């Protein structure tokens, strides 16, 4: 995963 | 800042004052000299205005990362991540201080009356002798008067 | 900008290859 | 920044008379001197509009890394992991401060009337000779008067 | 930065006066003298665009690493991990500023009219005499007027 | 920067000038003096694209180093891991900045008019005496007309 | 920057005249004085390209190290680890700055006609006096046309 | 840099003298004085390559240590490591910067035409005089043509 995004919360 | 009151009020008759002359510069050859007058009111806006605009395109995300999970049994689960980059736009405007916000101009044509079409033609001649702007506010009378 | 200098630098990697 | 606005008025004026000695060199030989007249009124825009856009492209990702669990036994368990690579364009625009908005032209010939054909083609010349944009809102009046 | 502004009206202006020139250059061998008149509009976009662009292809990786474990049993087990290595393409590019955005000619030839076949003709010159570019907006109007 | 964009402006005129000069050069012995015009039109972008391209060989990879585990019992498990060289081009590019986007070049020749064999062997002769490219968006005219 | 492309116009109008001069040197002998006219263009690139290359050699690999497990019992079991190293050669190429991209040769020969095979004699005689290179898209006119 | 593209023009054109020069010296004798012309074209290539190769030998590797396990009851165990020493060659080359990458030589012989015998040992003597390299891409015309 890329927590690449400025808003990545996704994260795992 | 009352001496920059005073330069704006300067600015609003030096455009008055522009205007007229147009008035005459194309009215003078056409009516003659003595037979109209005219007068111009502007309004100008001197606000400060000053905007900052963040834009986004909701219907076009492009999926940087992806987590999909989807195991079945019955039971069925489906679990999802997903990041999204969106279309960014950011736009920084600046207004200028002095802006026209309203146009008055009333012309007054000297009888021996005028025919409606003559008063249609020379009003026709004044938008864009003026620059008339309805959509503004703007706002043009044509009147044929007696003078004394 | 951060793009531009990414491409600088690999094209410095070209130059020291 | 009056003064700047002073600056402003006069660049709006120098662009009139320009644009009136334009209408001038054209119409001089056709009609002659005195058979015609002329005005511009031309509105500029002097905002500092400055954008910054960041477009991606969500129809063309290219795969950078990727995971895929696929068991069975029934159960059917799909685990998947993605990460993406986009087409990045970040373009930065400065507009030029002061650009005409909109441009008003209205030219009254002198009668003895004008036919319709050598009005509309007289209209045809000016379309170029003062570079005519409908798009932009910009005016053109060509009117046959009776000059005093 | 009006000073600016001044000077980029000056370079519109010369512009204009180029083709101009080039136009009579065309012309006045084949028309005569005074027997044509034409005048030029030239409008030029003076934006400061600056844009990076960082594009892939999607349809031709190149696996770097790759990871590929299958087991079975009934049970199929298909774990797979893969790294790829893709095309980068990265450009950066900076307009230049002032650029013809529309240009805009008419030219009116003295009557004794002239046929449809030779207006064509002087059209079909005049395009590559300015260099016409109807994709850009240019509009080229050649007419047959009376002269007074 | 305006001084910048006054010399290319300088330098486009500069083009003109020279092709106008190979073309005078070519048709003078051919047609004669004073039996031709021609004008040429010249525009030049003036970009400062700086782009760098990675790129890869998916096709060819070489194996730098291997696991492969395969045992059986049935139960069977494949597990396998492997490492890989790609072949690896890094090119960075500079565009020159002043580049010719598009040439018009337009020819009239004097009647007394001109057979079609002889216009085309005309244009064949200037495609080369000017270095036509069709390509590039160029565009060559030659006409016979009826000089006055 | 603007006098390095001015100077690169200059280098292209040397090429050019040299080019001349050698089509003179040709020409002059076998056709005589003014019995033919001819132009050259030639049109060069002057990017900065600059590229990097590393290739391996994926079909000969030699083995460094290597572990191979391989135990029975039914049950077998085959492990296997392997290190290679390969050919690898990287080359750093730097391209010339101005190289000529296209040219462009068209001689035209007067007439009193010129048969076919001479026609094809002298473009012979041309292709290798010029180095004409059709790959490179290079192009090469000869006529026979009519002095005046 | 610019000053070096004109230097490397300048070599270009010193070696096409000097071409010249020897086909002279050759033909001189041998046809006479006037009875023949020819034009040397030399394009030169001006890269930078500069390569690194490593170069293994798969063939014949030398075990530096070796482990080797083989144990049986049935059951049969073979584990087995191994260490490699392999030649290694590393060549670094760097190429001259100015190559004749092609050269086309075209000679023209005066008639009083030439028999074909004749026209080829001229063609064999410049083959050898010049250094006629066809793998390189050269060219060597010989024509029998008629001077004015």
């Amino acid at each position: 995963g890329l927590s690449r995004t400025d808003g990545r919360h996704i994260p795992a | 800042a009352s001496a920059a009151r005073r330069k704006e009020q300067e600015l609003e008759r030096s455009q008055e004052q522009a205007l007229r002359e147009k008035i005459d510069s194309v009215l003078l050859p056409i009516l003659g000299y003595g037979n109209y007058t005219a007068q111009v009111d502007i309004q100008m806006d001197f606000s400060a205005v000053e905007q900052t605009r963040k834009r986004f395109d909701p219907n076009t995300p492009a999926t940087r990362s992806e987590y999909a999970l989807e195991d079945y049994n019955g039971s069925v689960r489906k679990e999802s991540t997903r990041n999204f980059e969106l279309d960014t736009t950011i736009s920084h405007e600046r207004k200028q201080t002095g802006t026209v916000a309203r146009q008055t101009v009333s012309v007054a044509i000297k009888d021996r009356p005028m025919s409606e079409s003559e008063i249609n033609a020379i009003r026709q001649v004044l938008i864009g002798t003026v620059g008339f702007d309805q959509g503004r506010g703007d706002l043009l009378n044509v009147l044929s008067v007696k003078f004394a | 900008v951060d793009g531009i200098q990414a491409e600088m630098r690999a094209m410095m990697v070209e130059a020291t290859n």
